[PDB]
RNA sequence: CGUGCCCCGUGUGGCGAAAGGGAAGCCGGUUAAUAUUCCGGCACCUGGAUGUGGGUUUUGCGCGGCAACGCAACUGAACGC
């Protein structure tokens, strides 16, 4: 269904709010206003842990991409790699309804 | 949501209180004229207190039971939040801008919060809190 | 030397004790 | 004479017989015998040089002090900045991995007493 | 060698009990004056540039330290 | 130019602990009190416990190299060893 | 001794589950 | 004005250990005549 | 006890010493009476309250009858002296406490220096000593060279000049010190965050804001011309450099044994220098004989804020403490520079109230007699003579 | 107290380099013949003893900066990196 994952990653990046990087997921998780949380799977296992512990605290869903950096990358529809990623806004995506 | 309340355990990484366990006082998400940045006003403890055997003199006891606390702003991304919790209700608005402005009034704030952390360390909690990091 | 691990904690009532994180020391 | 030659009775031109040219005040053209260049502390965890630490050669730091040979920080003059953090969140986490990992046997024995009565 | 630019500073350097040495130094080319002390571990040297201050510090200097002028083609 | 060890000299040579004492008398503790207490030889406290002993805490005894010889050359040593 | 005091999944794989994604493996399938 | 003098400093006592051991000593001497048989 | 007798025979070092016995007088300075320096003043004479909150800044006009104070309340006012009247009040920038205020030294010509959050107002007050001919002097010398750049300087708002403030130079940070030049075309700014924009020299008549000294080692503090000489002072936490400006390079460094360096002011001569600083202590260094403190005073229990010399031939210093308190010292130098100043307490100054652990801020002394102005966080100044 | 009891670790020593590793001296002058060695001047390194000043201490072992880090020194045994 990975298929399906990067349609509707496609979707609600372009609908609503999204922020890429380390430094903008730990802020919006700081902020306490992220709905969702994406990890890839060749993240670094301190920075996962970090990012897990963060989102607990804040209550805020994450989830482990399948894949790597820049096939979540490419999946996003962006050019570089990304090892994190962060849904601020739904938009008009059911990736949240799960 | 915000998980980084007034009355929140943390521990400073960074600086000359790295691995320093501190509590904050007073967040400040937005950031003033000064620290453009997210930041929070907070009070750890540099020296924390020495385990306590029967084979020593009671004055010793005493010298070991004793605390000393430090009061800093620092920047979130130099925390890294713990989930435990400390209130404690001489620790209400004791530090501010102008207490880290004045340094008389830091000083006061000092003293204020070494009475404090040494009136719930002897009355036997947060363990956790009173006990150094090891790292 | 593990890390924390959000997968075996999931949908439980562990995990909302650890949520409500009351003091713990592991002795 | 604008020919140098050697001073030590060391032929060679090896790295112990480092030498540069000097003019004296005297105006004649010469030599003067020098040392190796002093290498930078590195850290432990990483190969980065510790910054705020003198480039010194070994016996040269017993002549300067502590402060000047160290940084007032956790592992300070021995590990750098970056090292020291992911340290204390490596701890923090494996506490924190320790205390789940408890809650979850803690857990399993009470499921497996209540379904032992 | 050190240097020194204040004369109080020198006079304290001379009163020193390991005080050896003392010499003038005068530059007409460059018009200035030099306030040597030998005192053991260093060769202290005052810049003084103005002959008023040289003759009021030669005065002020202590007594039983003999200050000389050196002469002209060192032998 | 010779090229002196560190704290091979000194102090060090001037000062000897309580045990490195026992030791070097081939005594027993309470032996080496006894002989302590009949020829009046008594702890010192140097300037720099450190340059004595760098691995000295603040409650180790010192003693008189000097008066550690005496307690060597004492005949009682003799007598005792007779005496066992 | 866990010494304690006195006072929706988050983890939404998006699409029991293990039990159809164990026993429909290729084995399984071809027999 | 400096006086003469001679000062005898402060000894280490090895009361208190003393007295937390023979106490530990004598709980096991107890389990140990617990322990004992007849003849 | 005879058992712990016998242990301590052959248990307890032995140590030989030499034991202190003299009188505790002999280790107290010799003191010439408070009496036989008679000009320094004694009791408080007058009150000047008004100030919503704590005062930060006090001044003296260089004729010697108008009192400039600012504070915390956004507001600048400027007084007379005798009589404690209430002669101007203006809020510079609202919310934002008013920092520093000084006086262009000149008397020719009347201008008031002000510094709140990241701005210098530079106004005209309205006294009865500013004439036509004066306001045009004065309007003049401001309005003389207007014929991320450090400094940008500017017109202020219609209100502002409809009120008296006429000029606004805007910096990097927040600043705490203005030091005028003897001869006022020069002012110089120290804003303690400005890491390498923290001390900056500006030139009134060419409008112009330069930064001298990049590299500074040390957070600035403070900053001071020297009187008779093209010499800066500028005070870090822990130091203090000289810096010659012609050439524009460090001529001396001087170390004051202090942790945090709250004041200091440099004596008429230019050869001696007073430091408050933070812990308690009083400094006199003699800028010519060493680096190290001539001399340390302790006269107060909580953190001196400030030091001011008398420039008017008086012998006379004052100290201000965070215990509300001053002390007023007579400090006389020898005219041949090879003598040893005498320094002497004439008389401890109280009657400042204390809020908040915060004492006197500021103190100014009276061009030509021995009058001074303490201002303090009570709200209040206070005229003593 | 009871003239004992505890830890920790191998190839348990010697030889093998005037080009490998290595603490520190330069200039001017001088002899018939020696000089980075002698004379003159001006320095440096190592080891030792110990005093004065300073630092800390009746908030026990100092302060500042968000941070990299800064300063005149600013408790630290065994054991480990």
């Amino acid at each position: 269904e990975a298929q399906s994952i990067g349609a509707k990653l496609a979707l609600v990046i372009k609908s609503g709010k999204v922020v890429l990087g380390y430094r903008s997921t730990l802020k919006a998780l700081r902020s306490g206003k992220a709905k969702l949380i994406l990890i890839a799977a060749n993240t670094p296992p301190l920075r996962k842990s970090e990012l897990e512990y963060y989102s607990m605290m804040s209550k805020t869903p994450v989830h482990h991409y399948s894949g790597t950096n820049i096939e979540l990358g490419t999946a996003c529809g962006k050019l570089f790699r990304c090892s994190t990623m962060a849904i601020l806004d739904a938009g008009d995506s059911d990736i949240l309804a799960d | 949501m915000k998980f980084l309340k007034t009355s929140r355990v943390c521990l400073v990484t960074r600086g000359r209180y790295a691995g320093k366990k501190v509590v904050i006082i007073q967040p400040v998400d937005q950031g003033t004229k000064s620290h453009p940045y997210g930041h929070a006003l907070v009070a750890g403890i540099e020296r924390y207190p020495s385990k306590i055997t029967r084979r020593m003199s009671k004055a010793r006891i005493e010298k070991r039971s004793k605390i000393k606390p430090f009061i800093k702003v620092i920047n979130y991304n130099h925390l890294m939040p713990t989930r435990y919790t400390l209130e404690l209700e001489g620790l209400k608005a004791v530090i501010n801008a102008d207490t880290f402005k004045e340094p008389s009034q830091r000083e006061e704030a000092k003293k204020t919060v070494k009475k404090v952390l040494e009136d719930r360390y002897n009355s036997g909690k947060n363990r956790w809190f009173f006990t150094p990091l090891r790292f | 030397g593990a890390f924390f691990r959000l997968k075996e904690i999931d949908q439980t009532d562990a995990l909302r004790r650890i949520a409500k994180g009351k003091m713990a020391m592991l002795t | 004479p604008t020919r140098v030659t050697y001073r030590r009775r060391n032929p060679y031109n090896t790295t112990s017989n480092r030498t540069r040219v000097i003019k004296t005040p005297g105006g004649q053209l010469r030599v003067l015998h020098i040392k190796k260049r002093g290498t930078a502390p590195k850290c432990g965890d990483c190969g980065i040089k510790l910054p705020g630490i003198p480039a010194l050669r070994p016996r040269e730091y017993a002549t300067i002090s502590k402060p000047k040979k160290t940084v007032q920080r956790a592992y300070g003059g021995s590990r750098c900045g970056n090292c020291v953090r992911d340290r204390i969140i490596r701890a923090f986490l494996i506490e924190e991995q320790k205390i789940v990992k408890k809650v979850l046997k803690e857990q399993s024995q009470a499921e497996k007493k209540a379904s032992k009565k | 060698p050190q240097e020194v630019s204040d004369i109080k500073k020198f006079i304290e350097i001379c009163r020193r009990k390991d005080a050896s040495a003392a010499r003038i130094k005068k530059n007409p080319k460059t018009q200035q004056i030099k306030f040597k002390v030998r005192c053991q571990r260093f060769l202290y040297t005052l810049v003084l540039k103005d002959s008023d201050k040289a003759e009021k510090l030669k005065q002020s200097l202590p007594p039983n330290l003999q200050i000389k002028d050196v002469p002209k083609r060192n032998k | 130019g010779k090229a002196k060890k560190k704290g091979k000299s000194g102090a060090a040579r001037n000062y000897m602990t309580r045990t490195q004492a026992v030791k070097k008398l081939q005594l027993s503790l309470p032996d080496f009190r006894k002989l302590c207490i009949w020829k009046g030889i008594y702890p010192r406290e140097p300037r720099d416990r450190r340059k004595v002993n760098k691995s000295a805490t603040a409650s180790t005894t010192f003693y008189y190299t000097k008066d550690i010889q005496y307690l060597l050359h004492e005949p009682l040593l003799q007598k005792f060893r007779e005496q066992k | 001794r866990l010494e304690e005091d006195s006072s929706k999944p988050l983890i939404k794989d998006l699409s029991s589950k293990r039990a159809r994604g164990f026993f429909s493996q290729d084995v399984f399938q071809k027999i | 004005i400096l006086v003469p003098e001679t000062l005898l400093k402060k000894r280490k006592s090895q009361e208190k250990a003393r007295a937390e051991r023979a106490a530990a000593l004598e709980k096991r001497k107890q389990a140990n005549k617990e322990k004992r048989q007849v003849i | 006890e005879r058992f712990e007798r016998c242990m301590d025979l052959y248990l307890a070092p032995r140590v030989r010493k030499n034991r202190l016995n003299i009188d505790p007088n002999s280790l107290l300075p010799k003191l010439p009476s408070p009496d036989e320096l008679k000009p320094f003043p004694t009791v408080q004479q007058t009150i000047f309250r008004g100030h919503e909150g704590r005062v930060r800044s006090v001044a003296i006009d260089p004729t010697g009858v108008a009192l400039a104070t600012g504070g915390d309340d956004g507001t600048v006012r400027v007084w007379e002296l005798l009589t404690g009247r209430q002669v101007w009040s203006v809020k510079l920038n609202g919310d934002e406490a008013v920092n520093t205020v000084r006086w262009r030294p000149t008397k020719d010509t009347f201008i008031l220096a002000a510094a709140a959050g990241e701005d210098i107002f530079l106004m005209i007050p309205t006294h009865p000593s500013v004439t036509p001919a004066l306001d045009q002097a004065s309007r003049d010398i401001l309005n003389a060279g207007f014929g991320e750049p450090p400094g940008k300087w500017a017109r202020p708002g219609t209100r502002l000049e409809d009120e008296g403030v006429l000029l606004r130079i805007t910096v990097r940070s927040t600043i705490k010190a203005i030091s005028w030049h003897r001869r006022g075309d020069h002012f110089a700014t120290v804003s303690p965050s400005g890491q390498r924009s923290s001390v900056a020299i500006h030139t009134l008549s060419k409008h112009l804001t330069q930064i001298p000294f990049r590299k500074l080692n040390g957070l600035a503090q403070t900053a001071s011309f020297h009187p008779l000489r093209p010499l800066f002072f500028v005070a870090t936490q822990r130091s203090i450099r000289c810096y010659d400006l012609q050439k524009l390079e460090l001529v001396k460094i001087v170390q004051p044994g202090a942790k945090w360096i709250s004041s200091f002011d440099v004596h008429p001569g230019g050869d001696n220098l007073v430091v408050g600083s933070y812990d308690k202590r009083l400094l006199w260094h003699d800028l010519d004989l060493s680096n190290r403190p001539y001399k340390t005073m302790r006269f107060h229990t909580e953190a001196i804020r400030a030091v001011r010399f008398h420039k008017g031939g008086l012998p006379l210093f004052a100290d201000a403490s965070d215990d509300g308190s001053l002390q007023i010292f007579h400090g006389k130098v020898p005219n041949d520079q090879l003598e040893n100043p005498t320094i002497v307490p004439v008389k401890m100054l109280k009657g400042h109230k204390v809020v908040n652990k915060l004492g006197v801020l500021d103190i100014d002394w009276h061009p030509r007699e021995p009058w001074c102005v303490s201002a303090g966080a009570d709200g209040t100044a206070r005229l003593w003579m």
